[PDB]
């Protein structure tokens, strides 16, 4: 019921907090 | 070696202690080298955005997985026979037998049944398609992106909040009460009225048609003028089926009371009313709105907030099974047991955490001069008294409860159950959603009473004696966590305040264990119709061992047999994993550092003297874990074991029953 | 993207765990 | 001197028997020790009198002796006061009493005692033996302390204790056997009533054979074979005792033999060991307890496989109770052996005496030994327990074909299987010749049936048996690792070079060097006791489940046995879930359902043992610190009320906390298993 377009967009969005987590982590170190 | 950057004491440790103590102290920002209170609060501030981003990506995962891999649609169609699904299993290690067995709840491939009442919660709050969930998920990833972006921006000196913004705690308290709690409460009533209740009454509200839709026909006219009457419209008929037009009312705010019969849950209208009321009260109190110490110490603040979240999550557990607010969750027994046990164990963790940071406060932050005759000063003034009283009520409640249970065991064993000391819970009868409190319930309540007493006995003897005692007058010197003062004065093992948190975690687990044991046995009895079994057998301890533990284990431990696997295989296995983990805790709790340090010396010898192997060597001289790390790893094993074993058992006990 | 499990799981557990353990190793040994 | 702190009371009880501490001279010490040994022998004589007395006075002995298959031994009647009457069981023929499992009755029948007069005579005989042994101790200590020279006379003492006791005791007993026991048992098998059999005062291939296997009537070994065996040993021991040198020019001097034995590898060899053995009690207690323990363990295996006494095989309750009792005594003694080896190494070890002898060479390569034991323990750990884990994962993953089992991947214990074929098929005319049959059916046998019950049968060996054997090897090596490490590092380590000085028991050398908790030899015995418990727990479980799944049972219509657990060992003992389900869960049904029955007491002790065990975690998991802090708050509450005691109340020593932790852990765990075994085998077997 969930289409591949949607699965990909979800991943691409999730990539954003990933980068920002790397950034915040670096900061807090 | 560089790591840990923050602690040079450790960074110059030539041993493996440097890596362990690093990881152990990596979040005690206070103790970092050259940490000024200003930077401390700023660092803390940014970390919190990290935590919240995690909680949101966690929630995001829930929604993403249930959307993609769940059976949420099929379940909304048949919410009483369809087992709701948590996520797919991809595991290259499963045999065909186990893939077949985990292929359940009409899923193509192997899945994990959900037992967090997430399906129920989402159905209740209006989500009806995988799209609603997928959007929730992508939304929540973006929220987390924003929260991460925020922590980054904040720690950037551009928007780095100075000590001012944190010294303004009073403002933060009022803001929390109103701007956060009140505002979000009525915002949530917004959601309820606009989406939850409609979708409950069979009317689809999307983000694109709720602007179009009005919750109440009489809505605008009632708003600001005669709001109470119009809002209390035709109440939803008992006939009403959740998510259908059939028997759908129109009332958005009510005080109907009791439970919707189809879903056996609190009326959405009653919840919306509740939240509106809560919002009004909170906002009003906000407008309307130990001081020294609380503002001074962040430990005092967390401690207070942990004790707070402690009681809150306890009541959440107590209320969320008695007063189900989610559709069909009352009928889903495994989920309700799971959630109760979950929230009660988290309750006990937050509670003991309160007393932990209590003791940290008393060894890092409490200045006796600063507060001349405060509550805390008076508390310490007669420690020996507070402790002697808690001691007494512990020995009293204990001796008598154990004595009575043992008396009952003995006489019942001797085949004279008549002679049992069955005490009726009269006050429980007086007060009494509420289930029959018999003499079993009485004895267990007193068990729990006693255990909660001994827990607070311990985790206050801790936070009071933290400053010192006759055995060690100056503990504040050595701090919260330290091994001992040596074998000096008859011996001082486990004299630290941290040691009291350690000794009290055991009691916290015993206490919550008695709580959730009682919960789950009572409920399994009722959910099998043999409430008689609980009532008759709960009065002697063999009844708990034979009927609760022995009796409800059978399904679980047959999860995998030589004959074959069933769906409970993974739980049988987790059950054992938890026994192993628990017991492994005994390795570290019982065997103490010196044995190991000698052994590891010999292994260092063998390595250095073995050809081919000697070519590589440690950078960090291997050493046995520290005294305290032994206690900590012991306790984490014991705890993790305890939780995992019981979680397995809760699931495996309830799942076959349903 | 039915297969995304069979890619994401080894990637995260084996490759990511490996890379994480390698990185943490460098981190605590440098 | 004075009792100032509560610790004094504890210390009193602790070091009361530490003669080494209380005294300075081997003379006064050896006197105390000899006197005590007498005291102790009297305690055992009292106890033996008690057993034969209870068998006489409060027993179904005579009924049993009449019809063993029918009756169940019960020499233990309980006074009815609080409704404990129920513990008295219907053991048959209307006798109501606690079904005893000691096998006393089998002992007496084997001794050929059929007369109530005879049994009372035996009781009073043993009781006067007690009355004289305690007085003998008093005489030899107070009246007439013995001489140091006598003690150090190990060659005399050997010759004596080996002919006077072993050779002569075996001849004496073979007399008592062939004359009293053997013909009485023959008559009782022929069916002569107990009353009909004559009293003792009234009074070579026929009575001495090499039949092997079991008497198919009694189920025991042919008492002909017993007589011949004991005679054989009498012969052997008479000779062997003649092979030493006491107060004459004839024999081998031990010191000569010892010092002779050196070699390339062992440097100066045994030179100095005679000296330490003679001068050090602890060295003797070490060697002895180690061999005594090892003996109890051989006892356990031998008595189940070659059930000596008549009808014992059929009595599954005794066969189990005796295997398990002897295993416990074995493990406990082996560990006390290690203990006293460590106490020796700390106290009674002189570098002067031991100089490049085998003992010094041990201490000099003690890291290679600990390191290698460490390795073999990790290895065995993984390749025993890890094979069970493997199987738990494979079976739970529904990949039974990937498991270690008789099916799928197979670990056949071929060495053992081979020895088994070599003992079953090799009956006669190999090495020691003219053996009519196998020493036991365990090697290879079709089930011998005494009544419905299988007396003894081929104890098979498959993957389950390879696995559990490696589990035993693993746990014994870990226990050796802990114990040999506590011995060889009792004097010193890289961590604490002055451990000898810190003592045998000391809680630690304080928190430095990373922490030195439990670094003493005593602390090694502490940890060794938990591993001996884990080891013997699993040996007793291996016995119980293998016996009751593969050996014991009932003969039905068909030749086939109705095994107690129906052969689930082969497939269920190869996973931990197997053990949890098909052993502890499945088989605890008797003990948990024992309330309001004969076996209710086993139910209560199952619970109470669970409680004592959990309670010991209070001691093992916590430290003296917390307790002394709390104790002093409680004292403040007695001070307020002017109840504060004269003897200041002190939290127990660090070492005492550990010792009681361990005591309660052991008592709880052992009693728990005991309850479970008894309930299951009294009810089912
Ligand atoms: C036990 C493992 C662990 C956990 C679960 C954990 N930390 Mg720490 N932890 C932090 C906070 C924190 C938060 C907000 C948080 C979750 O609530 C955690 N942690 C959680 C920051 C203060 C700090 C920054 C972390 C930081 O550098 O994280 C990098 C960001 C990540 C991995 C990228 C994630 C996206 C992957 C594409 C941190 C530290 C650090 C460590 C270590 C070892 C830890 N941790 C340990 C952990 C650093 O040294 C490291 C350190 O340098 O401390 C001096
Ligand atoms: C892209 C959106 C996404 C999110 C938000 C998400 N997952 Mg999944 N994810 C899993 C857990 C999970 C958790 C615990 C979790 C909660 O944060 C999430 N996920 C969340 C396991 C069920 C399974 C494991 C394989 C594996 O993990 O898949 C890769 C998952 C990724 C790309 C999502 C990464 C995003 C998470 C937000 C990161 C969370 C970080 C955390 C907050 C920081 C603290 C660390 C902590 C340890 C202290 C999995 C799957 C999987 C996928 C995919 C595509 C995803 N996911 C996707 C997501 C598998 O194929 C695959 C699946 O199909 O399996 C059949
Ligand atoms: C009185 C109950 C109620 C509450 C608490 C409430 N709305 Mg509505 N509400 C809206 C948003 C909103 C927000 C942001 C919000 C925040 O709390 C709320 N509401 C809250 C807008 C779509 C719109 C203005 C509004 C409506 C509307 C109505 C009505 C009757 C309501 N409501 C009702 C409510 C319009 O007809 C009308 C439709
Ligand atoms: C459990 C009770 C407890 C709670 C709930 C709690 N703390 Mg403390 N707490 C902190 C903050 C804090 C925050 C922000 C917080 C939020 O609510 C809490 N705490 C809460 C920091 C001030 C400070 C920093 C702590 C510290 O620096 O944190 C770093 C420690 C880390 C990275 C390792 C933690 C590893 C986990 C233990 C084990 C997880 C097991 C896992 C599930 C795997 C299972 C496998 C699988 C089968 C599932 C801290 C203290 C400390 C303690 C103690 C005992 C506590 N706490 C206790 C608690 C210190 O001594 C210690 C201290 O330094 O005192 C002097
Ligand atoms: C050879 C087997 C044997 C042994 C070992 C043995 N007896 Mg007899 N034996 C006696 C005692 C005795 C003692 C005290 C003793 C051990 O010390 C033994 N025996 C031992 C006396 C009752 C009696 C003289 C005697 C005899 C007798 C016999 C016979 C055949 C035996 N035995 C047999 C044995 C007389 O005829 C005759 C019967
Ligand atoms: C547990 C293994 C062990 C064994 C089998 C063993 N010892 Mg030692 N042992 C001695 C001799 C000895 C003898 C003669 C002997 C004979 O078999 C043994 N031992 C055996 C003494 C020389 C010497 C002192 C003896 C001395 O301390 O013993 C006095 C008696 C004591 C305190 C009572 C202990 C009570 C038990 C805890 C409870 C057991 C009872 C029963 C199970 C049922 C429970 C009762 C019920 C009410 C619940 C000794 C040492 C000592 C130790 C230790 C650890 C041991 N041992 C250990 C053992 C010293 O510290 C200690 C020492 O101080 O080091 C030198
Ligand atoms: C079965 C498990 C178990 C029991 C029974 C137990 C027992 C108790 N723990 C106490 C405390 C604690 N326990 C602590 C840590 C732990 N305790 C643990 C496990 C237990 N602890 C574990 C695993 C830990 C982590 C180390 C701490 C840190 C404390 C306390 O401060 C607290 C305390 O001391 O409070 C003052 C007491 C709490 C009840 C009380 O005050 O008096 C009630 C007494 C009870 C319920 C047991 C009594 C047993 C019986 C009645 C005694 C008589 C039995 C026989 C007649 C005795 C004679 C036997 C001879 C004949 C052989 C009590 C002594
Ligand atoms: C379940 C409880 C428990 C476990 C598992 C345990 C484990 C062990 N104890 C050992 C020793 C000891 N234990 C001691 C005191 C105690 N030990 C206790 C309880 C335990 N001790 C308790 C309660 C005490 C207090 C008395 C002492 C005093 C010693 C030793 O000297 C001895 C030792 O160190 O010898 C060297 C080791 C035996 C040698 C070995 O390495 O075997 C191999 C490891 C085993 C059997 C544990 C599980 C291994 C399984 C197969 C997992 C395989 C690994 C997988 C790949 C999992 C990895 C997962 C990651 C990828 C995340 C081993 C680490
Ligand atoms: C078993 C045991 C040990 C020995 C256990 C040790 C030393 C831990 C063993 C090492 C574990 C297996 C992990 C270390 C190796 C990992 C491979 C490290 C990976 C992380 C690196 C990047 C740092 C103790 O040190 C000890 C100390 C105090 C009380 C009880 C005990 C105790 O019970
Ligand atoms: C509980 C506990 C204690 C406290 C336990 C004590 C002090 C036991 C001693 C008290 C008992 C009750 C002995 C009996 C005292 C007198 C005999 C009282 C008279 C009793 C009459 C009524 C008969 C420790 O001292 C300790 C030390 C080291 C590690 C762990 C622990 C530990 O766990
Ligand atoms: S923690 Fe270890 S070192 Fe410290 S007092 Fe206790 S036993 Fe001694």
């Amino acid at each position: 019921e969930l289409s591949d377009l949607q699965i990909v967009i979800a991943l691409v969005v999730a990539l954003l907090p990933a980068l920002l987590a790397l950034n915040l982590g670096s900061a807090l170190s | 070696t560089k790591f840990p950057s923050f602690s040079q004491d450790l960074a110059q440790d030539p041993t493996t202690r440097r890596i362990w103590y690093g990881i152990a102290t990596v979040h005690d920002f206070e103790t970092h080298d050259g940490m000024t209170e200003e930077n401390l609060y700023q660092k803390i501030f940014a970390t919190h955005f990290g935590h919240l981003s995690i909680i949101f990506l966690w929630s995001a995962g829930h929604l993403f997985h249930v959307a993609w891999q769940g059976n949420f649609e099929q379940w909304i169609q048949d919410p009483l026979t369809i087992r709701p699904i948590a996520h797919a299993i991809w595991d290259p290690h499963l045999g065909d037998a186990a893939t077949q067995a985990f292929t359940q709840a009409g899923a193509s491939g192997p899945v994990d049944l959900c037992y967090s009442g997430l399906y129920q919660w989402w159905y209740t709050i209006g989500m009806r398609t995988n799209g609603d969930l997928y959007i929730g998920s992508v939304f929540l990833m973006i929220v987390a992106a924003v929260m991460l972006f925020a922590g980054w921006l904040h720690l950037q000196p551009k928007f780095r909040p100075s000590l001012a913004w944190f010294r303004d705690a009073e403002s933060q308290m009022n803001h929390h009460l109103a701007v956060l709690f009140g505002a979000s409460s009525l915002g949530w009533t917004g959601h309820l009225i606009h989406v939850a209740i409609p979708e409950a009454r069979g009317q689809h509200v999307g983000w694109d048609n709720f602007l179009s839709t009005m919750p109440h026909p009489a809505g605008l006219a009632p708003f600001f003028t005669g709001r109470w009457g119009v809002y209390a419209q035709n109440p939803d008929t008992a006939g009403h089926i959740f998510g259908t037009s059939e028997g759908a009312g129109t009332a958005i705010i009510t005080f109907i009371g009791g439970f919707h019969p189809q879903t056996e849950a609190l009326w959405l209208t009653d919840i919306a009313h509740h939240h509106l009321a809560i919002a009004v009260m909170y906002i009003i109190a906000g407008h309307m709105y130990l001081y020294d110490t609380y503002n001074e110490s962040l430990h005092f603040q967390l401690g207070f907030h942990l004790a707070a979240l402690g009681v809150i999550t306890s009541v959440v557990a107590q209320h969320m099974y008695s007063l189900p607010s989610y559709a069909f969750i009352s009928q889903d027994h495994v989920t309700q047991a799971a959630l109760y046990t979950h929230h009660q164990y988290i309750a006990g963790i937050l509670a003991i955490g309160a007393f932990a940071h209590g003791g940290i406060f008393f060894v890092r932050d409490y200045d006796p001069e600063r507060n001349k005759n405060n509550v805390l000063a008076r508390a310490l003034e007669h420690k020996e008294a507070i402790i002697s009283h808690l001691s007494w009520v512990s020995m009293f409640s204990g001796f008598h409860t154990l004595g009575v249970y043992v008396h009952n065991d003995t006489v019942v064993a001797f085949g004279t159950p008549e002679k049992q000391i069955l005490v009726e819970p009269i006050f429980a009868q007086w007060i009494q959603p509420f289930m029959s409190q018999g003499p079993g319930d009485f004895l267990v309540h007193h068990g729990i009473a006693f255990s909660l007493h001994v827990t607070v006995l311990i985790c206050v003897k801790g936070c009071l004696d933290a400053r010192g005692s006759k055995l060690m007058p100056d503990k504040k010197d050595f701090g919260y966590s330290f091994p001992c003062d040596g074998p000096g004065r008859g011996g001082t093992c486990d004299i630290s305040a941290w040691d009291s948190f350690y000794l009290a975690f055991f009691w916290m687990l015993n206490t919550i264990g008695w709580i959730v044991f009682y919960f789950n046995w009572k409920h399994l009895a009722i959910w099998s119709g043999n409430e008689a079994q609980f009532n008759t057998n709960s009065t002697y301890l063999m009844g708990w061992l034979r009927d609760y533990l022995w009796g409800y284990s059978a399904q679980l431990i047959n999860g995998y047999t030589p004959f074959g696997v069933n769906s409970l295989s993974v739980w049988a296995w987790i059950f054992l994993l938890g026994h192993l983990c628990w017991a492994t805790g005994f390795l570290f709790l019982i065997s103490w550092r010196g044995y190991w340090q000698e052994l590891i010396e010999t292994l260092v010898w063998a390595h250095q003297r073995t050809p081919l192997a000697n070519l590589v060597t440690w950078k960090d001289k291997p050493v046995a874990l520290s005294i305290v790390q032994g206690r900590l790893v012991g306790l984490v094993h014991f705890a993790v074991g305890y939780y995992v074993t019981y979680a397995a058992f809760v699931i495996g006990a309830t799942a076959p029953l349903g | 993207s039915d297969i995304l499990p069979a890619i994401m799981t080894p990637l995260v557990v084996l490759i990511g765990g490996g890379a994480a353990m390698t990185a943490f190793f460098y981190y605590v040994e440098r | 001197k004075g009792p100032q702190t509560t610790t004094w009371i504890w210390n009193l009880h602790a070091l009361a028997h530490d003669f080494d501490t209380q005294t300075n001279d081997l003379e006064e010490i050896s006197r105390k020790i000899f006197s005590a040994h007498f005291g102790h022998l009297s305690i055992i004589f009292v106890w033996i009198s008690g057993m034969i007395f209870h068998a006489a006075r409060f027993s179904n002995y005579y009924a049993w002796l009449a019809d063993p298959l029918g009756n169940k031994p019960s020499a233990h009647v309980v006074w009815p006061i609080v409704g404990q009457d129920i513990l008295n069981a219907d053991v048959g023929n209307g006798f109501r009493g606690v079904q005893i499992t000691s096998g006393l009755f089998h002992i007496l029948r084997g001794a050929g005692m059929t007369d109530p007069g005879e049994l009372y005579s035996a009781a009073i005989g043993a009781l006067v033996a007690a009355v004289v042994m305690m007085y003998a101790g008093y005489y030899h200590y107070h009246k007439k302390a013995p001489k140091l020279e006598w003690f150090q006379n190990a060659e005399s003492t050997m010759t004596h204790h080996l002919i006077v006791l072993l050779g002569l005791g075996n001849l004496a007993w073979t007399g008592h056997l062939i004359h009293v026991s053997l013909p009485v048992n023959k008559l009782l098998d022929s069916g002569v009533a107990p009353q009909d059999i004559p009293i003792p005062h009234e009074f070579y291939s026929d009575f001495l054979t090499f039949k092997g296997g079991l008497d198919p009537t009694t189920g025991g070994l042919w008492m002909t074979d017993i007589a011949h065996h004991h005679l054989a040993l009498a012969v052997m021991y008479i000779i062997a005792g003649h092979m030493y040198r006491t107060n004459w020019g004839i024999g081998h001097s031990m010191k000569e033999i010892m010092e002779s034995h050196k070699g390339p590898f062992t440097g100066e060899g045994h030179k100095g060991l005679y000296e330490v053995l003679t001068t050090s009690w602890h060295a003797q207690l070490a060697i002895n307890l180690a061999t005594w323990g090892s003996f109890s363990i051989i006892v356990a295996h031998h008595m189940y496989a070659m059930p000596p006494y008549p009808y014992l095989a059929t009595d599954y309750g005794t066969q189990l109770n005796l295997f398990v009792h002897h295993m416990w005594i074995g493990g406990f003694l082996i560990v006390g052996g290690a203990a006293h080896a460590a106490i020796f190494m700390v106290r009674d070890y002189d570098p002067a005496v031991n100089q490049n002898n085998v003992l010094d060479r041990m201490l000099r390569h003690r890291d290679t030994i600990i390191s290698h034991l460490n390795w073999v323990c990790i290895f065995l750990g993984f390749h025993s327990f890890g094979l069970y884990i493997h199987n738990d994962n494979m079976r739970s993953l529904g990949r039974p074909q990937d498991m270690f089992s008789d099916t799928a991947i197979q670990l056949q214990p071929i060495f053992s299987q081979w020895v088994q074929n070599l003992q079953a098929n090799v009956a006669g005319t190999i090495r020691a010749p003219l053996a009519e049959g196998a020493s036991s059916l365990a090697w290879g046998g079709d089930p011998l049936f005494v009544g419905g019950k299988v007396a003894m049968q081929h104890v098979s060996l498959g993957t389950a048996d390879f696995m559990i054997h490696h589990i035993h090897a693993f746990q014994i090596h870990v226990t050796v690792l802990i114990l040999i490490k506590g011995v060889l590092y009792a004097r010193s380590s890289r961590l604490i070079p002055d451990k000898a000085n810190l003592g045998f028991r000391f809680p630690c050398d304080g928190p430095g060097r990373g922490g030195t908790c439990q670094s003493s030899g005593w602390d090694h015995i502490f940890l060794g006791l938990f591993w001996m418990y884990n080891c013997i727990s699993i040996v007793n479980f291996h016995f119980f489940w293998k016996m009751q799944s593969d050996v014991w049972g009932a003969a039905n219509a068909n030749g086939g046995v109705n095994y107690l657990t129906a052969g689930n060992w082969a497939q269920s003992s190869i996973t931990i879930n197997g053990w949890l389900r098909d052993f502890l869960w499945a088989q605890s049904v008797q003990v948990i359902n024992s309330y309001g029955s004969a076996l209710s007491a086993y139910g209560i002790l199952f619970l109470g043992a669970h409680f004592i065990w959990a309670f010991s975690l209070m001691f093992l998991f916590s430290g003296r610190g917390y307790w002394q802090e709390l104790i002093e708050s409680i004292v403040w509450a007695h001070s307020k009320l002017k109840i504060a005691p004269a003897i200041q109340p002190r939290a127990m020593s660090i070492t005492q906390g550990r010792a009681v932790g361990l005591g309660h852990y052991l008592l709880g765990g052992i009693v728990t298993s005991w309850s479970f075994y008894l309930a299951r085998i009294l009810a089912l077997g």
